[PDB]
DNA sequence: CGGCAGTCGCCGTCTACCTCTCCAAGAGCAGC
RNA sequence: CUUCGGCAGGAGAGGUA
DNA sequence: GCTGCTCTTCTTTGCCACGGCGACTGCCG
């Protein structure tokens, strides 16, 4: 499997790092196998299925109401159900009133988790909305959830081979004139950096 | 400290009935840091005569 | 050190052929990609 | 819960194997640590003689194990005389990264 | 009794202004985190360490 | 967004000569 | 004209100008 | 079950100046 050389990796500075304009850190991470890395991506499908995406992801998305109100209603018909036996007069309403406060309790804890489920599948599609080149990504479920559901039309990898991947496809002159523009205009730290 | 280890670690590998006094020690580390120590030392030193 | 280069390159590539899974075969890499660097230059990341 | 990739010795596999077994009765393990299996390979050595088949390791120098939770576990499972640490460093290891959900059947089953 | 017994000087008592600790159970946890950081945050471990 | 200041990591630290000693071990695996 | 056959690394301590 | 050959090195305690220069990186404003 292809390595790295350590004196253009862990040099001050780090002249990979100045070349894929990458921070050493995230170098450190990538090369020694503690985080992935996106290393191409492409725009066509992406645009040219996004009310389909959406759309599927929706329908999944309707389910969680679904169960969500099931258990909701559910809940409250034996809760009042168990209110009229023992709670509609002072039979027991004491602790009758936690007792139906517990089933408000597991109500307010199925909200919760349909916060949860919604959340997480918001992270999902925030992320497959971004996906750019060159972009880090650090908690491994993330990326797992990723490559299953959408993992075609995406690649993303780990190591030496994904910093090669990385060069092959870098464009020297683009990003020369680049750095040549920001240095005949504009003015602040980003002259010292270009530089 | 080094030999008290290995007495340690003998404890949950033989059985018990079986463990004897000469069968838990080993008196290697011991010499070989006396050893080491008198000779190839920056403080002993050798005698100037 | 070119032993400890050789030993490494030797296991991942066996681990490789056999068809081992995912893990494995990546701190295999990782322990190969340490044992290079320090061949070339030894004490510049991590202990001696 | 599931099962874990550990770190051993080129020489030691079966040694940390009769040692888990081992240190699992004189410590009071039998509620946590489980089933130890280190993926051997039954390659017949033919001899038309003495026969010298044996484990032949597959993996030199992993050892399967399927534990449970918590920390004691790890405490115990980690010193051992023979091994040298844990696989699963794909992010600080605070999760120690497990085989995927259908993994150990197909090491189990050969 | 911080405040009783190490309150007569102002350096003492600002650094206890500015402290932003309170409740020993707060304060363990911050050193325990401090101290190692990305690890399981097990008071046990922290009373422990 | 935009400065920004502490902090840490890597570089360097005179020339020539003489005498002596010391340099892994532990455990597993043979072919008889 | 002479056949084979025969060597020299590190570490530490103490001194001289 | 003999002794010579052969192979291999990660939890657990060890760890121990001073000036100059430049990158950097959270961090406050």
């Amino acid at each position: 499997a292809p390595v790295t050389h350590i004196w253009y990796f862990k040099g001050v500075p780090s002249r990979l790092g100045y070349l894929l304009d990458l921070a050493p850190k995230d170098l450190e991470k990538i090369i020694y196998f503690a985080a992935y890395v996106i290393t191409s991506v492409d725009e066509e499908m992406r645009h040219n299925e996004l009310s389909t995406l959406e759309a599927e992801m929706a329908v999944e998305r309707k389910a969680v109401e679904d169960q969500r109100d099931g258990e909701l209603e559910a809940r409250a018909q034996k809760l009042e159900a168990d209110l009229a036996e023992l709670e509609a007069e002072g039979a027991k309403a004491d602790a009758r009133r936690k007792v139906r406060d517990g089933g408000e309790r597991e109500m307010r804890q199925i909200r919760d988790r349909a916060q949860r489920e919604l959340d997480r599948l918001e992270d999902i599609w925030s992320t497959f909305t971004k996906l750019a080149p060159k972009q880090l990504i650090v908690d491994e479920n993330l990326y797992r959830e990723l490559v299953d559901r959408y993992g075609e039309y995406f690649t993303g990898a780990m190591g030496a081979e994904s910093i090669q991947k990385l060069i092959e496809n870098f464009d020297i002159d683009a990003e020369a004139e680049s750095l040549r523009d920001v240095i005949r205009n504009g003015k602040g730290q980003k002259k010292l950096r270009a530089l | 400290s080094r030999m008290e280890r290995v007495v340690r670690e003998r404890m949950t590998t033989q059985d018990v009935e079986a463990i004897t006094p000469q069968t838990l020690i080993n008196i290697r580390p011991v010499v070989a840091a006396i050893k080491e120590f008198f000779g190839t030392s920056q403080l002993s030193q050798f005698m100037d005569q | 050190l070119y032993r400890r280069v050789i030993n490494r390159n030797n296991r991942l590539k066996r681990l490789i052929d056999l068809g081992a899974p995912e893990i494995i075969v990546n701190n295999e890499k990782r322990m190969l990609q340490e044992s290079v660097d320090a061949l070339f230059d030894n004490g510049r990341r991590g202990r001696p | 819960k599931n099962w874990y990739v550990v770190h051993t010795y080129s020489g030691y596999e079966n040694k940390v194997k009769a040692n888990l077994e081992k240190r699992v009765e004189s410590m009071g393990m039998q509620d946590k640590i489980f089933r130890v299996v280190v993926p051997e390979e039954e390659e017949t050595d033919i001899k038309n003689g003495k026969k010298k088949v044996v484990k032949k390791k597959v993996f030199p120098g992993y050892v399967l194990v399927e534990i449970v939770m918590t920390d004691d576990s790890w405490y115990v499972v980690r010193n051992t005389p023979g091994v040298t640490g844990f696989v699963g460093s794909a992010g600080s290891g605070s999760k120690p990264t497990p085989l995927l959900p259908g993994e150990a059947e197909t090491i189990l089953k050969r | 009794q911080i405040v009783e017994r190490f309150g007569f000087s102002e350096i003492m008592r600002s650094t206890l202004e500015k402290d932003n600790t309170v409740g020993t159970d707060e304060a363990l946890l911050d050193i325990y985190r401090k101290l190692r950081p990305g690890e399981p945050p097990t008071k046990e471990s922290a009373q422990t360490l």
